[PDB]
RNA sequence: AGGCGGCCCCCUGGACGAAGACUGACGCUCAGGUGCGAAAGCGUGGGGAGCAAACAGGAUUAGAUACCCUGGUAGUCCACGCCGUAAACGAUGUCGACUUGGAGGUUGUGCCCUUGAGGCGUGGCUUCCGGAGCUAACGCGUUAAGUCGACCGCCUGGGGA
RNA sequence: ACUAUGGUUUUUAUU
RNA sequence: CGCGGGGUGGAGCAGCCUGGUAGCUCGUCGGGCUCAUAACCCGAAGGUCGUCGGUUCAAAUCCGGCCCCCGCAACCA
């Protein structure tokens, strides 16, 4: 169940610039990926924000 | 587009005492005819008072409080933007647009003597019937009827 | 080569939700993860491990 | 009418609308809502709001019977089965429990989603 | 090749490995001839929940015999038969020797009575980049479109077809 | 991604 | 030659084991609001409760005439 502590949230979290609500979305592929840009979250893998 | 042009502001004059007084030479003014609006500032209120006579704490209690705007409205565009989205107005908002926003009568049949009108709509202000209504009441039934977005 | 009858190191590789942990977070590469993937299909019709956690 | 003041709540939720029965614990309905039944047609029954009109709407159909502390059965994916909830209990409700008891079906029929192109 | 995934049992092919043994050049290539079908079609007999060619009704539009949308038969699966055709596509016919490197997976086999999601030598499977070479250009690059050999089935500008 | 929709314009000096 | 359900702004229909609120709503007419038409949303115009009685200040809500409608040669001797 959701977030196993303290309060009843469970709120929503952004982890991407001009992405939600104004100005998105995925400004990261044809081609750009990109393996230095975030540093070293992109040595673990590839997928990490849909699975 | 990237203009930030700073806000407007006006100072209490000290022959009228009040910042809502200090206006009256630009509600009601017409043609650049200052010192014509000028002429009947202040004496328009000792004219409200021969229409009800309440000292000036209680001049504007209903006068005001019954006609200020409180929300704004219209749509945003993020699709299917078919609705209204309502908003509650800011305090910079509290003592404007009711002696402002509506000419529909006044520049089509008049609305009687100059000198005796300030006293007439701050009077029609505090009678609620007839004009001025429906561009008001309208709001206070569409932000509960249309709010299902915002 | 793994059982499926014991369960008491076999629930390691499960969920509080019921779903398998993921082969690139078991890092056990695929032999070990598909005869783990068969155990736990045989210990939930043996009874040993429920289905969903749904009532 | 006579107040009966006890019940459970059956709650289903679907991408695009929100599903709310009262019944007593005897099984036998006593009001209904949905979120497109609650006036509302196209998308805007998708709404946050249109998942608390359903809520005050069947709350509307037991006003008279006094029920206001309940139980809830969940059912389906859709996000308004949190939204109706959480409007519920700022419409005056007390909620003592909620169980998701959406089915698993052993596949049978292919999933609607088809496409197959 | 097409294709192959609930689970359990009867009958059992294909692939691959280690050591010991055997035949006796039996080795490579291939229209018709002999077998093998995805899906639908089809004779005979069943079955009908879901979905839906056909068929309507309601809308969309200038129009809408189509899209949308509510329904809906055949078809789906199964038993015995017929139908050899598909992007059956990693579009590259089959067999064979060989040429720099860097890396990701699958699986035999001997040993240690083993920090492990082990490990090494050797066999098989299956892959990504890229050097030299090759190309009009994409791209191919040891499972090469390289070096080309031994053969086979096709081809000869477009309209018509 | 952020509303489900909107068809026609004679061959023509000719660069 | 005789019966009882219905009759409520132009149509459809509730109102009725309390006797007064004129209602639900379709259409008609006019504005907000989306790309735009309709949905949506804000509103307007128009009722001899068939038609007269009983009991009454009072009857859509109960009754009785008179009339029309109703599956139907009301009987035509």
């Amino acid at each position: 169940i959701k977030v196993r502590e303290n309060e009843p949230f469970d709120v929503a979290l952004r982890r991407f610039k001009r992405s939600c609500e104004k100005a998105g979305v995925l400004a990261e592929v044809r081609r750009r990926e990109f393996y230095e840009k975030p540093t070293t979250e992109r040595k673990r893998a590839k997928a990490s924000a849909v699975k | 587009r990237r203009r930030v042009i700073g806000q407007r502001k006006i100072l209490p004059d000290p022959k009228f005492g009040s910042e809502l007084l200090a206006k009256f030479v630009n509600i009601l003014m017409v043609d650049g005819k200052k010192s014509t609006a000028e002429s009947i500032v202040y004496s328009a209120l000792e004219t409200l008072a021969q229409r009800s006579g309440k000292s000036e704490l209680e001049a504007f209690e209903v006068a005001l409080e019954n006609v200020r705007p409180t929300v704004e409205v219209k749509s945003r565009r993020v699709g299917g933007s078919t609705y209204q989205v309502p908003v509650e107005v800011r305090p910079v908002r509290r003592n404007a647009l009711a002696m402002r926003w509506i000419v529909e009568a006044a520049r089509k049949r008049g609305d009687k003597s100059m000198a005796l009108r300030l006293a007439n709509e701050l009077s029609d202000a505090a009678e609620n019937k007839g004009t001025a209504v429906k561009k008001r009441e309208d709001v206070h039934r569409m932000a509960e009827a249309n709010k299902a977005f915002a | 080569e793994i059982d499926y009858k014991d369960i008491a190191t076999l629930k390691n590789y499960i969920t509080e939700s019921g779903k398998i942990v993921p082969s690139r977070i078991t890092g056990t590469r695929a032999k070990y993860q598909r005869q783990l993937a068969r155990a736990i299909k045989r210990a939930r019709y043996l009874s040993l491990l429920p289905y969903t956690d749904r009532h | 009418r006579k107040q009966v003041s006890d019940g459970v709540a059956h709650i289903h939720a679907s991408f695009n609308n929100t599903i709310v029965t009262i019944t007593d614990r005897q099984g036998n309905a006593l009001g209904w809502a949905t979120a497109g039944g609650s006036g509302f047609r196209g998308s805007r029954k998708s709404t946050p709001f249109a998942a608390q009109v359903a809520a005050e709407r069947c709350a509307d159909a037991v006003k008279e019977y006094g029920i206001k502390n309940l139980e809830v059965m969940v059912k389906g994916p859709g996000p308004g089965r949190e939204s109706t909830i959480r409007a519920l209990n700022a419409a005056g409700f007390r909620i003592t429990n909620i169980t998701d008891v959406t089915p698993i079906p052993h596949n049978g029929c292919r999933p609607p989603k088809k496409r197959r192109v």
